[PDB]
């Protein structure tokens, strides 16, 4: 309900490449793997 | 001469004259009317009948009611007596501070300055906003457009530009509230009073406000932008001052023209609009310019309907602006404020020979990283972050650091968020983004770049995070 | 990763070993097996 | 003006009697539009009366005829019927006599409870208050829902749009907001009382009867006016109903009191106004709507204002409802109302069927008043909640394919999951602001990390009962302080740990 | 490698099928937008 | 008085009168026609000319033909004499069984009952259909809509509702065939005389049939739903009965109104519809309701054009219904029958205080698993089943078992399917879905959950494999 990252550009959560702009579940996958890598780094 | 009302259909009134007809764009006044309803002649229908648009509510009008021709277009008070005052579309004082006693009046319809009068001066106007100053820098005396949908931050950005520029400008400023909330007009009026830009006691007022809001009829909302522009034109021409013209929202000028165009007997254009959309916008916008007599720095908020930048009203407005900053909902949803799209906002003075080679190269370098970041996100979705090679690892990491660093707390948005407002010099913005592009801060976390003014606060926030954790 | 159901099903078979030999130390070659199995049997991981 | 009888009497030079300046005759009648010859002294938007007792409003004034919309069934209107001027534009009864009453768009009671003894009548088309008479929105308007009063707060004097698809909970938000005002109307504080007005446009009469049944069972009817223009009513009645309800709420706003208006829904009023415009032969625009359909909603919602202390200090709060088609907010009418109101509450069918009720999309819901519409205790806990939900949004995606996570990240994921389950709330049970603050404060301070999310609701009832009859001194301490001191934070944490040990 | 090869083969075929259905949906929506916009212009022109 | 035909354009006839104009909605009778041609006054055009809508074909009409004013709207027979009979839009018997001899007549145009005459009570109407009884239960007395495209199954679903509800019903039934197949009207009529609901021998009939089908002119198709209402309104009001009203299908009323509106000289509305789409529908639908005098349980099949739920005619019909049942073509192409969309059907009685806590929690639990399945289906489509190992595969396995278990063989579909029809009690339905949600049947194959009513037939089918 928070507009999860990768759910769509202008659809609550998203912004970026074509997959992130399209949203759905692949944008969720892109946001999940990216945030997991940068949380591991920090 | 004297005329009589023939038809009343919506905000369009047809009146018939017996003597010579009033010209187009003349102001007509209904006689048996208490709040001084004013009709503006739009077209001659033939058989001694002209068709008008009403500047106020049309309720209670009677066929046969006497209408008086003023012999001129809508004339509003202009001059220093309008500073610190609020005017409606027809120049009446709506701030309840008595009449506007002045000697100068100007018609709200005028010709644009000629090609001989054009000025080609282009110097960078520093606003303190890092994304604005770096990627799409504003020019002094140029036209600035704040594109965006609903809720993306056009109003907050134009309030921040008023706070950063109009408070310590030097020279008069004009705000034109065109078809927006009356609450926002009340909020801005009291913010100007508290800031000292409006003095209710002295004559040291700097800003003149003209307001036609959402409750106004389409005739008033389609002419109030010309009323604020007339005040700005008087300050530019008859005084030679440097004028700041803030307009919010300029889309309502176009929208109010489309509401009455069906009742004026016009076939609709594409999407649905007046067929005279580009011409009506062109005549209005080309009056807002820097003459050789004086300069008008214009900042216009532009509503983008349903976030569709290919809508005919935002699309026609793009060609009229030196600098355009597009506010994106996707940028705003990530938490980045201001929500300026870095790959959709352009400036005319973004040149190596205008802002310097270092400023241009860093700005192009930032936009290249952010564009490669968008290209790489599809590979991240499919291949994953595990298989990207260290080059694309540094591209993604520096892009997220750049994207977070474009955000900035606003002083006018402190009550919204709680973060203290920060003003950033252009030199600190160039140095800060150069450090991220060079890779000097690859060891810092990306959270340290979020909502911080300078790059020294990025280091301090990272040290605070490391010490606390 | 993302080669199909390789690391998931192998880890699932490893989970069946954790339900059959809970006291057996496991030497893993790969981080994906470590990621899946650390939450369940982090006390029975020799080296990864 | 060339009809056969009028043409023939012009040839004869008869100079006919029965002069048509305060009266007229119907030329054509059909589809609720009557074209009337005569009525020379008539005004624009003026009420008229037909010979059958029906009423009408003159919208199109033309040199030949007058275009009149009919307030009811046009089977009674016949060609040649006499139309008389009322002399005044449309007005409705206003007052506190309408509290507890169900009325139509013209103010006539439809609940069968007798005549309304109203003393004053206001015209429905008054002009909105200007810049000077209104002051900034500062008083909280308690919806009673945790997801609204924390993330999308509503202040007294603010237009807040409730937008979503069909059967997403838009009426549920509005009715629960009306029910929540029972607490303040029972109290002795006159400043915090809110008189709700519910406007039903184009609904069923059985739907409205179910609404009145719900409001009477919860005893919310004593301060509620229900203006009802259902689907069987004429299109002019459904068009006029938001302005009638606004005028009834403007009585409270102009008399120092605070009122709440729900337009359920404004998308149907646009349909009714589109039908009148098309049948008045006005040229259509996008989706056959007239050009003035934006001015239709803008001149309505702008009358919702928070007046200054020199104008009595009263407020008018509007909650318009807009229905979208498969989430398409790019349509003509949803785009207009979004640009008018001060905020949106987006409701999604996907969130509705995932268990998230109310189905509020936090990423799409905005509020332009911000923390100024929240009390001091709520502002302290909603700011920390908004940060934690932002941090949870960063780390909520790890459940897709992640398997190993950091201990701090796992704590953020666990706390945010508790917060998402905290924002869920049942229907017809609005909770008080002190209960919302206390539960949210426990959610964001880690007091629920040891509790399974399935038992959050059971904790929300039982623990609130424990700190109600036993630790009421702490509630008085927070009420007098207005915020959460570190000593009070430690005391509440010790009660939580004591209760969880007993749990 | 065999599993990753047949997973990408299935993914490319499924993406290819989804491209074809989205292309037909795009063509239907493009034609519907042109037709609907012209009918709105005709209705505005005929109502004058 | 007496009028004369001025203009004939399709179903719209302009009649000019000399002395006194008939009112709007009055019925006019054309003189020189061997069958009865009825014109209904729609508007006054001026110059003593009215514009009418014909209830039959307008061929053979000349200009200047005499038209008689009946002085009243279209009055149709009402009462027990209409039970077991078939009548058309104007109340003429079309069953070839002689005249409908009655003393009671009623105009097909009536005002909707007022706000005072409204019943707020809601009780669940048990059907025997698992997807209906669980996710979108029907109210005993209320408006039920069956949304669907062409071929997704709405006539079959409404025939199953007649088979289940109307057979064991203490009251009267009315069927309004509105713009549908005349073959289906012949099939339903002989189904009634075979099931004993229509008695051609004595006066024990319990259903009245009103048929204006897709071969009728647009005037008849836009008014025959009002004739079925008027028969059902007499039974509710003048007898206090509990009435069943099946309308198949109500979209043809709106569609025929758009066809007439093109000839009425109106500026077209969105998607070419009439400007009065919502007002004409609202006037018709508000008359179909339960009052304090009597109750009407209405089931209305609703055709959606081009499988579009955003079309103005289905979209405005959504707000008129207590329970909606949206039928999907994608579900029907999966072989799941009835093809009810679980995430698009609502009931307005899906409340813990109306249907119970366990019924509500199971229905919300089913919808939560199916919504999670729809979110995961994009990963399943492109990548595949390799996702989240145990967790998401368990979600997919349970949701596919639920989707199979929502399907059910119908007794009215037994002819062309072979599977015997199943009537499932609602206690067995909520017990069956609770077993799937609890994970008690994860080891069973999902084929065992398909096209079997009770959950005991699921485990019996699994043992058979
Ligand atoms: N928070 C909630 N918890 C549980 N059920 C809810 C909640 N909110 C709404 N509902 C239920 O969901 C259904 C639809 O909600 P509601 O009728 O309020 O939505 P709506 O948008 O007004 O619908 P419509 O389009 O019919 O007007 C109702 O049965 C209502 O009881
Ligand atoms: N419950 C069912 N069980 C099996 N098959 C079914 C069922 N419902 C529909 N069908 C299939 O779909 C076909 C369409 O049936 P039906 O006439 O009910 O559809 P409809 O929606 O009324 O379509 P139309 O628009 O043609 O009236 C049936 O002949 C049958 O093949
Ligand atoms: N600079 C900013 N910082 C934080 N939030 C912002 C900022 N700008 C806009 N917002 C958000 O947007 C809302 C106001 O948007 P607004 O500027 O009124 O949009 P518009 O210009 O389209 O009217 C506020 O509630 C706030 O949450
Ligand atoms: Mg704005
Ligand atoms: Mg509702
Ligand atoms: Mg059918």
């Amino acid at each position: 309900q928070l507009g999860e990252l990768g759910t769509g550009a202008g659809k609550g959560g998203g912004g970026g490449g074509s997959v992130r702009a399209a949203g759905g579940s692949f944008g969720r996958r892109e946001a999940a793997e990216e945030e997991r890598y940068f949380r591991q780094k920090e | 001469s004297n005329g009589q009302i023939t038809a009343v259909i919506g905000a369009v009134v047809d009146v018939q004259f017996e003597d010579q007809l009033p010209p187009i764009l003349n102001a007509l006044e209904v006689q048996g009317r208490s709040p001084r309803l004013i009709l503006e002649v739009a077209q001659h229908l033939g058989e001694n009948t002209v068709r008008t648009i009403a500047m106020d509510g049309t309720e209670g009008l009677v066929r046969g009611q006497n209408v008086l021709d003023t012999g001129a277009p809508i004339k509003i008070p202009v001059g220093p007596e309008t500073l610190g005052r609020i005017m409606n579309v027809i120049g009446e004082p709506i701030d309840e501070r008595g009449p506007i006693v002045t000697d100068k009046f100007a018609a709200i319809h005028a010709d644009a300055p000629e090609f001989v009068e054009m000025s080609v001066q282009q110097e960078i106007l520093v606003t303190g906003i890092k994304v604005v100053d770096l990627l799409a820098p504003y020019a002094k005396g140029g036209k600035i457009g704040l594109f965006g949908g609903a809720g993306v931050g056009k109003t907050v950005l134009i309030m921040e530009l008023i706070n950063n520029v109009a408070k310590a400008h030097g020279g008069y400023s004009v705000f034109a509230g065109v078809g927006e909330r009356t609450r926002e007009g009340n909020d801005l009026y009291h913010e100007m009073i508290e800031s000292g830009v409006i003095s209710l006691k002295d004559k040291t007022s700097k800003v003149a406000l003209v307001y036609g809001q959402m409750n106004e009829p389409p005739g008033a909302r389609a002419r109030v932008a010309l009323t604020g522009l007339t005040v700005a034109e008087y300050f530019r021409d008859q005084e030679g001052q440097d004028v700041l013209l803030f307009i919010d929202n300029i889309f309502r000028f176009t929208q109010a023209g489309s509401e009455v165009s069906a009742l004026l007997g016009r076939i609709p254009s594409a999407v649905g609009y007046q067929p005279t959309l580009a011409t009506d916008m062109g005549t209005m916008q080309e009056r807002i310019t820097t003459t050789k007599k004086g300069s008008i720095t214009s900042v216009q908020a532009i509503y983008v309907p349903a976030d569709d930048l290919t809508d005919p009203a935002p699309a026609t407005t793009f060609a009229h602006l030196d600098a355009t900053t597009v506010l994106s909902r996707a940028i705003a949803e990530l938490g980045i404020y201001p929500a300026v799209d870095p790959l959709d906002s352009t400036s005319r003075i973004l040149d190596p020979n205008i802002i310097g080679e270092e400023h241009y190269n860093i700005a192009r370098g930032v936009q290249k990283i952010l564009q490669d970041y968008k290209s790489l996100q599809d590979i991240i979705a499919i291949l994953g972050m595990d298989e990207l090679s260290e080059e694309d690892k540094l591209i993604v990491s520096r892009a997220r650091k750049i994207q977070r660093f474009l955000s900035q707390p606003f002083q006018v948005a402190e009550v919204f968020t709680g973060h203290a407002g920060k003003l950033v010099p252009i030199k600190d913005t160039i140095k800060g983004f150069k450090m991220i592009l060079n890779g000097e801060l690859d060891h810092l976390p990306e959270v340290a770049f979020y909502m911080v003014g300078p790059i020294e606060e990025v280091v301090a926030k990272a040290e605070k995070i490391a010490e606390s954790q | 990763g993302l080669c199909g159901a390789v690391h998931s099903s192998v880890g699932r078979q490893l989970k069946a070993d954790l339900a059959a030999n809970p006291d057996t130390m496991v030497i893993c070659v790969g981080d994906k097996i470590r990621n899946i199995l650390q939450r369940l049997y982090g006390n029975n991981l020799a080296m990864v | 003006a060339e009809i056969s009888a009028v043409l023939e009497e012009k040839i004869l030079g008869a100079a006919p009697k029965e002069n048509l300046e305060e009266t007229g005759r119907v030329l054509s009648i059909g589809d609720g539009i009557a074209r009337v010859y005569g009525l020379k002294n008539i005004q624009a938007e003026e009420m008229v009366e037909f010979s059958s007792g029906l009423k009408g409003m003159a919208l199109n004034l033309e040199p030949d005829n007058v275009g009149i919309v009919v307030f009811g069934n046009d089977k009674h209107i016949k060609e040649g019927d006499i139309v008389k001027r009322t002399g005044a534009i449309v007005d409705v009864p206003v007052g506190e006599e309408l509290l507890g009453r169900v009325v139509d768009a013209l103010g006539n009671p439809i609940d069968g409870k007798g005549p309304i003894g109203s003393k004053t009548r206001q015209r429905v088309g008054v002009k909105a208050p200007g810049i000077i008479p209104r002051v900034s929105v500062r008083e909280p308007m308690q919806t009673g829902m945790k997801a609204v009063d924390s993330l999308v707060p509503i202040g007294r004097g603010q237009r807040e749009l409730i937008i979503g698809d069909r059967q997403t909970g838009k009426t549920a938000i509005a009715i629960d907001a009306i029910i929540n005002q029972k607490r303040f109307n029972d109290a002795q504080d006159e400043k915090k009382k809110l008189y709700c007005v519910y406007v039903a446009i184009g609904q069923k009469r059985s739907t409205v009867a179910q609404i009145v049944k719900r409001l009477t069972d919860t005893d919310a009817m004593r301060y509620t006016i229900v203006v009802s223009a259902t689907a069987s009513d004429a299109a002019p009645l459904q068009y006029l109903a938001p302005y009638s309800g606004c005028a009834m709420g403007e009585f409270f706003r102009d008399n120092g009191k605070h009122a709440l208006i729900i337009y359920d829904d404004l998308s149907k009023q646009a349909v009714a106004y589109r039908q009148m415009s098309l049948l008045l032969r006005r040229p259509p625009g996008r989706e056959a709507y007239p050009g003035d359909v934006f001015y239709l909603h803008s001149r309505l919602l702008e009358r919702a204002a928070k007046m200054s202390e020199s104008n009595g200090g009263g407020s008018l709060t509007a909650l318009p409802v807009i229905e979208t088609q498969a989430g398409d907010v790019s349509a003509y009418i949803p785009t207009n109302v979004i640009s008018i109101t001060d905020g949106q509450i987006f409701l999604e069918t996907e969130l509705f069927y995932k268990g998230i009720r109310p189905a509020i999309n936090v990423g799409l819901s905005v509020s332009r008043v911000g923390s100024a519409a929240q009390t001091r205790a709520m502002k302290q806990v909603a700011g920390s909640m908004k940060l934690e939900l932002a941090q949870y949004r960063e780390v909520a995606a790890f459940a897709q394919f992640g398997s190993d996570l950091d201990a701090s990240t796992q704590q953020l994921l666990s706390r945010g999951v508790r917060l998402t389950e905290l924002l869920k709330q049942g229907q017809y049970v609005p909770m008080a602001i002190e209960d919302q603050v206390a539960i949210i404060y426990c959610g964001v301070r880690g007091h629920l990390d040891k509790v399974e999310p399935s038992k959050i609701t059971k904790f929300e009832k039982e623990f609130s009962q424990h700190i109600k009859t036993s630790h009421r001194d702490i509630l008085d301490t927070i009420a007098k302080e207005g915020q959460i001191s570190p000593d009070t934070d430690a005391k509440l944490k010790k009660v939580v740990t004591d209760f969880l040990s007993t749990f | 490698q065999s599993s990753r090869m047949t997973a990408m083969d299935n993914a490319s075929k499924n993406a290819g099928e989804m491209i074809d259905k989205l292309t037909m949906t795009f063509n239907r929506t493009r034609q519907a937008v042109i037709t609907r916009e012209l009918i709105e212009i005709i209705s505005g022109a005929s109502a004058l």
